[PDB]
DNA sequence: ATCTTCCCTATTTAAATTGCT
DNA sequence: AGCAATTTAAATAGGGAAGAT
């Protein structure tokens, strides 16, 4: 599959993990992963690396995405459309903590508050050490951290890049 | 010869930027400036910590603040006055046996390119470091002697020609060349989107304490002012290796990066100021940065 | 086998691969004994290079010396010479320095003629980035790239020292650099020391931008020992000054392709042959030191 | 420089070394080459022609005499290039050689006979404690000891017997006992902590009977009943044959094992405790894989079980035999001719030319070079080496500098790395700057060379780079710690590296009296090592003492006796050569060495004193030393400098000495313009590199090149404040001295630290020495034993300077080379001679230098501690930032001259003073605040 | 990679005759028209030099010239008088020492400087010859030397022009080599092209200066195409100046010794390497342009 | 004893051929 | 065209045995 690349430079002034962030933030805003273009990442070692790589099927080009990326130019480059046989494929993992679940016990089960707090008292509080970035989510009003890792590849990407199922 | 640099010797600080006070505006609606509020949200979570296994079973109410922009408009309005002071050469704390030297060494300073990539720090966006990242639209106004710059689209990481930069340099390089001030009123106009979340500068928490203090006047959201001044000096283009502006510091130095680009390679401000007043040839560009230094300010004694 | 590089303009420098140099019928011939034997022209050939597998006899030499054409030892290519005479104005009734060379050393001596003609050299490092495309490498006329050559083209304008000039040099020189590093999706630092792909093929590159511009400057007369940029204890200096035109512009491209796709050193020897004589980047080099030189 | 190489090499090595010798030298045919080449030339084909790989056989002919010889090439005894080459050529009585080879073959088959116990099998597996509770080398020892006392030993089959917990092992047979201590003494030596045994033993067996188990092999001992549990798998084909053979080799020779003497039997024993630890190092290196079950010896990295008992019995065998062999039957790679020696020494070096009276052909030599510093000294020892021949020689000198000193002497002179291995065992982060390319200085450790057929016996391939410089080198200029474990080592086998090393080369021990009394009594058991194998013993050293100078020479006709009687030859004694920069004496002494030694002395001190006094001490009267150093620092200006501008040496004793001697003058008020510097040993790697460097260069008055490392224009009292470091190995050239009186040898390096460059002589007085040390206000009883003789046996009567020393006096070495032990109460000479004899005596006793029947002990290598120094931990400081208990302080900063400021490196601080801050400083390191 | 031996202590010196130069199995040989193969040592080889006859091949001369060995061609003089042109391979390949190229380059820029340069160089074999005395042939404090080189010193510290130093360099060869020829008595004149062996073995001795002149330049970077003394007899390079320091102080009574005593060649090329190794007239001349270059 | 001649004995040099650059 | 690998083979060196003086 064909693929992109966008690496972040001159981000020093901010952390590169930063503009990394927006660059993924404003790839989701104006459209670019429908359902089928997808990330990947070739820094993951604790970081989440500065390259952002594109590897949609049909082909993405430079002209679409740059005029994206429009508001990031200042510290950005993209490199020209080149071709891979195999991209390493990352999916989205969540993480859980108390209150989360213990509204879904109010809300799925139909028990009260102190017998929730009973059933998950001495469970649950994991804690994910995977490499991440830090999302703006528009529709639900509250920005947060997203957790990435590798998985086997999917047909279908959500909205962000990652893989479904 | 071997004139050895004083144990006292200080420079003061000659830009001098106002803390930035952060405001809410729209894009045609520039004049009502409302003041963006830091809010600040409750978080619940046991502490835990190194020292005190005992304490991890109940406490740590922790109450970390945010700002966001309203969800009624979309430009964020950045105001600080940058305050450029003369005599730039006058040691406050050192004397005038090497301070003296000193003028009689850096008289042949082009103060113009110094003073070009500080009123190009200025308006550019250098001092807007997370909120003008993403922002579709940059502008800046300078307010100086009764005279209006406007800047739309200025590359902050090269120092490129405009004549409005220029124009305010040549005043900007008059007074540091000379003796006098001038102040640049300085209000930057990013429009981020609706209810886009901004950047204040953050206050040093303890490595408990809370998780993010946003820089706050009586309130208002803020930037720190040496932090703007951090920003102003970041012209440093002339050492060896130089890819990005770094802040001019004495030893070339920066914290977030954890390396030292000046120190240790014999281009650090301190062997070059024993340079001049040794008397030996500069070139312009370590000489402009020891005058960057001392325009910076700080002691240098040992 | 034979192959034709040209100078200023002509097609003149021809290097001899394979075959013995003898004299048939008071003729100079070479035998490419992996095959027959060919006479040389001689009204349009000023230089001879001879590569491996070949073998020149003393009557031949003194044949060919005496009428015009002068003779050079290089490596397979005609692009890294060890071994030639001095250029004069005609080497049978005369032993004089090259106008060129006169004219360098003119230019060396005068301390703001050697800043103005730094200046030339690192201007025309600039226009090689352009002449010299790549399909394989990046655009030039890009927004980096081109940002990167108007701040170098500011940067040398507004020089007055040397100093100055190197640390330009060192900005422009790793500018580009990380630039085809961001593009090659690695994190590349230029040491000579270091045993990954990109820094062996670049300094191999390097010595092969010496070699040519060493061909470069002996084909004028003028000797690589008066640098316009590096010091004057640097030895071959101006060696270096006028592979530093082609070696932002011609050898890092190309090392950081036969890099990425990581094949040996003998077909980037093919590589780098084949890309000096399709552009005649030899003659690029001559005509620069000529309206170096000229003014 | 002219010379002619010839080849005689098999193979298609003989090839490819033609190509590299036909590319310096023209080819004169039939595998000769021969032509003109230069000294360096010479070298690059040394190096490229020995790196080209092994089998080379070149030798190499500069006009006549051999340049050098590649391989173990026999070429020249008397006439080059043989014919019909042949074996069988002498075949003798060599009696002695199939000793020490029944020898070590009885121990080899034996030294691990102890490991069958089923707590080394638990121990191997790993389910008990991996320290045994006796060693295995002892359970050995007790099976051969009870297989000895049960059938005859020599013999018999062999069986082994039922065995119980045995505190000796050692009986009265001198042959068994052998054995019995080879066996015990294959890893560590034994150590008698008796003092009455430690008082009065000194023969072979009688010694031996007190080594018990108690010694080091019985750890804690609780499970000696599984300890002497034993299984008998070992009677196998192989090694029952290999153990037959062996024992009836021990059978047919020991009958002239009774006709050698004790110092015979040490001497032997020691070579077969040598080449045992060998065979049994090398053989536990390798890995060899195969293995036939039930019993092991060794583990792997891996902690698998490999390396069975009777195949590691038979490898260790076999190995140790060859061991033997190589080290006994080789004729070892020696040095190039140098060809900027042989000529004639002219003016200051024309005493060099002494080597022309001494005889080429001799055998054995015991050099005393007596002359002065400043005329050559090293360059005369490879001239002496170079008289007989091609050198192979140990340079064991004193301090890292100064074996740097000596090999840029070699370097400059003419001797390349091909031949020359400077060794010093740190790696010192000690760098040169300012320009790389334009040092012309800075030896440095690659060592080209050559490797010798040595290095197959050692442990997998001797090791790397350190130990291949150490056995392979032909001229091994070296720290001496390097060649003072030849003499024996409490745990492990850094005995054999130097002991192989010392084998085959020369001894070159340069100013011996720098070293400490024990360091001085090891260095003579090295000199006696050295000469136990007829190899030759250069001291150079000009403040001799007759005692020291006696003790070394008896040390050496010792070995050289051990020599004479091993070779079956009749000893007709010693070449002592008398040797300094007046003449030469070169004497066959068997007896009668004091008088000859004195008469020589007499006769360098009368022509010493007709030459003009370059030193004149004046003792001052002053009681309190601190204005004592005021008022003499105030005269010896007014009295002595160049132009208004003096150099001082403030010479004390200890460090916080130094400091409270520099705090003193830095607050002394005086119209003198002090300029003052600490130089004592406590600083960071940085800070003392850089001190010294520029002392180097600023003491430096052969030429007038100081005037611009100091402020000569204005006149300035330019003053350093130096411990003992000052007065060993520093070439310094001072104005004047100022003496804190320590002992006798400190005041005569401290007189020659005055003038040492310059002729002239001073007028009035150019030292003044101190009333009193600063230690009579500590410490009354004794103040002269921190950096002196004295001490709590030897305590002088009066610790006035008055009273034990002249009032003037030109200080020279003559006042050390007479020797005096009357009235040793009441003078420091006489003091300093006393104890020189009282310690370095001819006896064995224990911490002695004659030592016998202790060398099979451990006891001289633990009461006698090579560098016996405090416990010494180091405060390291680390970029800035100190490790410890160092506080960073401020100097006063008054009158520093120079101050050179420090971020890495450590300072070496006792265990004493560690308790408190060690309170480091940029200016003066350690002291007590 | 080591210190590649230095130039001035380089020792051998060969010029090759009727044989092809070749590499074998690793070493730098000639193989004459009989199957003999003699190999040169390379590494310790000043110059070689090809007479009628042979062909050198190209990794021969590759593994000359990266050691270091500067390589010419006897035959190429053609006219009456003059040795005409001899074609010399400089190894430019090893990076030459700079500022003493900069140093000649000032000297011979300024006219009054190359005057006075050519002045020291014109007493330079004036004491060369009190230098280098040989055991045969003259004695140089004689009354006759003596007398014509104070005539000739005198002469040349009040001269003023080059045409006036090519005049007193004609009567300063003439009084030589006249009073050389007194001195063996015979009749001499120097012709090139004469089968009288005082003239082939100094054309002999020619080549062997040349090629000690070329190694000398070369090891201090310093070009042949920089004549301190030009004129249109005078016409060769500096190699004509540095070459003829050292003809009547070693190669010309070296000469005459050898045509007096009559031997074939090959002693005299023996005599050759004997006296420019055991006074090592390399490293003279080479100290010698050092004493020039910085003062 | 020493020395020579001759037979193993295989160890040791030189040539020959030929892809490979 | 030089070289490398690699074969192939001619020859060199040596040791043992036996026969002479
Ligand atoms: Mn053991
Ligand atoms: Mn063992």
């Amino acid at each position: 599959y064909n693929t992109i690349s966008i690496t972040v430079v001159d981000a020093d002034d901010v952390g590169v993990n930063f503009v990394v962030s927006k660059v993924l933030s404003t790839l989701h805003n104006k459209g670019i992963f429908n359902g089928e273009v997808g990330v990947t990442f070739p820094r993951m070692d604790k970081n989440v690396g500065d390259i952002i790589t594109l590897f949609s099927k049909t082909g993405v080009d430079r002209k679409v995405l740059t005029s994206t990326l429009n508001t990031l130019t200042d510290f950005i480059h993209i490199g020209k459309p080149k071709e891979a046989d195999k991209v390493k494929t990352y999916r989205k993992v969540d993480t859980k903590s108390k209150g989360k679940l213990i509204r879904r016990c109010i809300k799925r089960k139909g028990v009260s508050a102190e017998t929730a707090e009973s059933l998950y008292g001495n469970y649950k509080g994991e804690k994910c050490k995977l490499p991440y970035i830090v999302v703006n989510s528009k529709s639900t009003g509250q920005r947060f951290s997203m957790f990435l890792e590798e998985c086997e590849n999917s047909e279908k990407f959500n909205s962000y890049g990652l893989c479904i199922v | 010869t071997k004139l050895k640099a004083p144990a006292v010797l200080a420079y003061s600080r000659k830009i001098n930027p106002t803390n930035a006070l952060m405001f809410a505006v729209n894009w045609s609606d520039r004049d009502n400036t409302t003041a963006v509020m830091v809010g600040t949200k409750t978080v619940a979570g046991t502490q835990s910590v190194r020292g005190n296994p005992n304490d991890a079973d109940k406490g740590n109410i922790q109450t970390v603040n945010f700002a966001n922009l309203p969800h009624n408009k979309n430009t964020l309005l950045v105001k600080y006055n940058v305050k450029f002071v003369g005599d730039v050469f006058k040691a406050e704390l050192g004397g005038g046996e090497y301070s003296n030297t000193l003028q009689t060494a850096l008289e042949n300073t082009d103060f113009g390119t110094l003073a070009y990539r500080y009123v190009y720090n200025i308006a550019a966006g250098r001092t807007l470091w997370r909120n003008r990242v993403g922002a579709e639209s940059i502008e800046t106004v300078i307010t100086v002697n009764d005279q209006t710059f406007t800047f739309s689209d200025l590359l902050v990481n090269e120092f490129d020609e405009d004549v409005d930069v220029a124009e305010i340099a040549d005043m900007v390089a008059g007074v540091l060349s000379g003796e006098g001030f001038v102040t640049l009123k300085v209000e930057h106009y990013m429009l981020l989107g609706e209810g886009s979340e901004v950047f204040p500068s953050q206050e040093f928490v303890e490595n408990s304490k809370l998780s993010k203090q946003l820089f706050d006047l009586n309130g208002q959201a803020a930037m720190h002012d040496q932090k703007i001044g951090n920003a102003i000096r970041t012209i440093d283009t002339w050492y060896e290796d130089a890819t990005t502006p770094i802040a001019v510091e004495p030893y070339g130095s920066v914290v977030r990066n954890g390396v030292a680009y000046r120190a240790g390679n014999k281009t650090d401000l301190f062997t070059l100021m024993d340079g001049a007043v040794n008397g030996k040839s500069l070139t312009e560009e370590d000489q402009m940065f020891v005058t960057a230094n001392l325009i910076r300010g700080g002691v240098f004694g040992g | 086998m034979q192959k034709q590089i040209l100078t200023s303009q002509k097609r003149n420098m021809y290097i001899l691969s394979r075959c013995k140099v003898l004299v048939k019928n008071g003729q100079v011939c070479h035998l490419h004994e992996d095959g027959n034997v060919y006479t040389v022209p001689y009204a349009n050939t000023v230089f001879i290079g001879l590569a491996e597998g070949t073998s020149i006899t003393n009557e031949a030499m003194s044949m060919l010396a005496a009428n015009g054409v002068i003779v050079f030892w290089t490596k397979g290519g005609g692009y890294d010479m060890f071994a030639a005479d001095i250029i004069c104005h005609l080497p049978q009734a005369d032993y004089r320095p090259t106008k060129y060379m006169q004219n360098w050393v003119r230019l060396w001596l005068d301390e703001e003629k050697k800043l103005s003609a730094a200046k030339e050299i690192l201007k025309m490092r600039v226009d090689s980035l352009s002449t010299h495309v790549h399909d394989f490498g990046v655009d030039v006329e890009n927004k980096r790239v081109s940002s990167i050559v108007n701040k170098f083209d500011k940067g040398v304008t507004q020089a007055t020292s040397f100093e100055s000039l190197l640390g330009h040099e060192g900005t422009f020189v790793k500018s580009l650099y990380k630039e085809y590093a961001l593009e090659y999706e690695i994190e590349f630092k230029r040491d000579h020391k270091s045993a990954d792909n990109y820094n062996k093929f670049l300094t191999l590159g390097n010595y092969y931008a010496y070699g040519i511009a060493r061909s470069s400057l002996w084909a004028l007369g003028i000797d690589n020992s008066f640098p316009l940029l590096h010091g004057s204890t640097r030895r071959g200096g101006l060696v270096f000054d006028v592979a530093d035109i082609i070696k932002t512009s011609i050898i890092l491209p190309l090392a950081f392709h036969a890099a990425d796709q990581g094949m040996s050193n003998t077909e980037f020897k093919r590589s780098c042959v084949a890309y000096f004589d399709k552009n005649d980047i030899l003659a690029y080099l001559i005509n620069n030191i000529k309206r170096l030189c000229m003014e | 420089m002219f010379i002619r190489i010839k080849c005689f090499s098999k193979q298609p090595i003989a090839k490819k070394v033609s190509r590299e010798v036909s590319a310096y030298l023209e080819y004169t045919g039939n595998n000769t080459w021969e032509g003109h080449i230069s000294g360096q030339g010479v070298s690059n084909l040394q190096t490229k022609l020995i790196n080209v790989g092994k089998g080379v056989k070149v030798v190499c002919n500069y006009q006549d005499k051999v340049l050098f010889a590649i391989g173990n090439v026999a070429m020249s005894d008397t006439g080059s290039v043989p014919k019909y080459t042949t074996k069988k050529v002498y075949k003798p009585d060599d009696s002695i050689f199939t000793l020490k080879q029944g020898l070590v073959g009885v121990a080899a088959l034996w030294h691990d006979l102890g490991k069958a116990n089923s707590y080394f099998q638990r121990k191997l597996r790993g389910e008990c404690n991996p320290s045994d509770p006796v060693r295995h080398e002892w359970v050995s020892g007790v099976i051969v000891s009870t297989f000895a006392k049960g059938n005859d030993w020599l013999s018999d089959d062999f069986i082994i017997p039922e065995v119980k917990h045995s505190d000796n092992v050692f009986g009265d047979d001198q042959v068994l006992n052998a054995v019995l201590w080879l066996i015990n003494t294959h890893h560590k030596k034994g150590l008698v902590e008796d003092p009455i045994y430690r008082a009065t033993k000194t023969m072979f067996t009688e010694t031996l009977q007190c080594v018990n188990v108690n010694g080091g092999w019985f750890n804690y001992g609780d499970n000696i009943d599984e300890c002497y549990k034993i299984d008998t798998s070992f009677i196998t084909d192989t090694y029952v044959k290999q153990l037959n053979r062996y024992r009836k080799k021990l059978l047919a020779t020991k009958h002239i094992w009774f006709t050698l003497g004790e110092d015979q039997k040490i001497a032997i024993l020691q070579e077969c405790r040598v080449a045992l630890m060998l065979g049994d190092s090398n053989f536990s290196s390798d890995l060899i894989g195969g293995d036939g079950s039930h019993l092991y010896a060794n583990l792997d990295e891996c902690g698998n079980l490999k390396q069975t008992l009777t195949q590691h019995l038979l490898g260790v065998t076999d190995c140790a035999l060859k061991a033997l062999f190589t080290i006994n039957h080789h004729k070892p790679v020696k040095a190039n001719f140098i060809p900027t020696i042989a000529e004639k020494g002219e003016g200051k070096f024309a005493w060099q030319n002494g080597v022309n009276m001494v005889d080429s052909s001799i055998d054995n030599m015991f050099c005393i070079n007596m002359a002065s510093t400043g005329k050559g000294k090293t360059l005369a020892n490879l001239k002496l080496l170079q008289h007989f021949g091609n050198v192979r020689c140990s340079f064991g000198l004193g301090m890292v500098s100064l074996t740097k000193q000596t090999a840029k002497q070699f370097l400059d002179m003419g001797v390349d790395y091909n031949s020359a291995a400077m060794v010093t065992g740190f790696s010192k982060s000690r760098f040169n700057l300012g320009s790389e390319s334009l040092d012309q200085d800075e030896v440095s450790v690659e060592y080209w060379g050559q490797t010798s057929s040595l290095s197959k016996v050692f442990p997998n391939n001797n090791a790397g780079f350190k130990n291949k410089k150490l056995l392979s080198a032909p001229i091994l200029v070296t720290t001496t710690d390097h060649l003072v474990k030849a003499s024996g080592v409490k745990k492990g086998n850094k005995q054999m590296l130097p002991y192989v090393r010392c084998m085959h080369s020369d001894l070159v021990l340069d100013e011996i009296d720098d070293y400490g009394i024990e360091d001085m009594v090891v260095l003579a058991r090295l000199v006696y090592l050295t000469a136990c194998y007829g190899n030759k013993v250069i001291i150079s050293s000009a403040t001799i003492t007759p005692a020291i100078s006696n003790i070394f020479y008896e040390a050496y006709s010792s070995g050289y006796k051990v020599f004479c009687a091993n070779k079956q030859t009749t000893y007709k004694g010693v070449n002592v050569v008398w040797w300094d920069e007046f003449g030469i004496k070169v004497e066959k002494v068997t007896d009668q060495f004091s008088n000859l030694n004195t008469r020589f002395v007499n006769k360098r001190i009368t022509n010493l004193l007709e030459s003009t006094p370059k030193h004149k001490a004046l003792v001052v009267d002053q009681d309190d030393n601190m204005e004592a150093v005021k008022q003499s620092i105030t005269t010896l200006h007014n009295a002595h400098n160049s132009g208004g501008v003096s150099f001082g040496l403030i010479r004390t004793t200890t460090i916080k000495d130094c400091v409270a001697v520099t705090q003193e003058l830095q607050n002394w008020e005086t119209d003198l313009s002090i300029k003052i510097l600490c130089y004592h040993s406590r600083f960071v790697g940085d800070t003392k590199a850089q001190m010294e460097e520029y002392l180097s260069k600023v003491l430096n008055r052969k030429g007038d090149e100081y005037k611009k490392f100091v402020d000569t224009t204005t006149p300035t009292a330019y003053i350093v404040v130096a411990t003992p470091v000052v007065e060993v190995g520093r070439d310094f050239d001072f104005d004047w001295a100022i003496i804190e009186p320590s002992s006798e040898r400190s005041i005569v390096q401290c007189a020659g630290r005055v003038l040492r460059h310059r002729s002239s002589t001073p007028t009035t007085h150019n030292i003044h020495i101190l009333k009193y040390p600063f230690k009579f206000y500590r410490n009354s009883n004794i103040c002269y034993d921190v950096a002196g003789y004295e001490s709590k046996g030897y305590k002088l009567k009066s610790k006035n300077m008055l009273d034990i020393y002249k009032k003037e006096s030109i200080v020279n070495s003559v006042n050390r080379l007479q020797g005096d032990a009357a009235f040793y109460t009441k003078s420091l000479t006489a003091l300093e001679h006393k104890v020189l004899l009282d310690k370095l005596t001819t006896d064995i006793a224990d911490t002695n230098v004659f030592v016998g029947g202790w060398q099979l002990t451990a006891n001289p290598h633990e009461y006698c501690k090579w560098r016996r120094g405090t416990k010494n931990e180091d405060l390291v400081l680390t970029d800035g930032k100190w490790s410890g208990n160092v506080t960073t302080t401020k100097p006063i900063q008054s009158k520093i001259w120079r101050k050179w400021q420090g971020e890495n490196g450590s300072i070496t601080v006792p265990e004493y003073l560690l308790d408190k801050t060690i309170c480091y400083n940029d200016f003066y390191g350690g002291y007590e605040n």
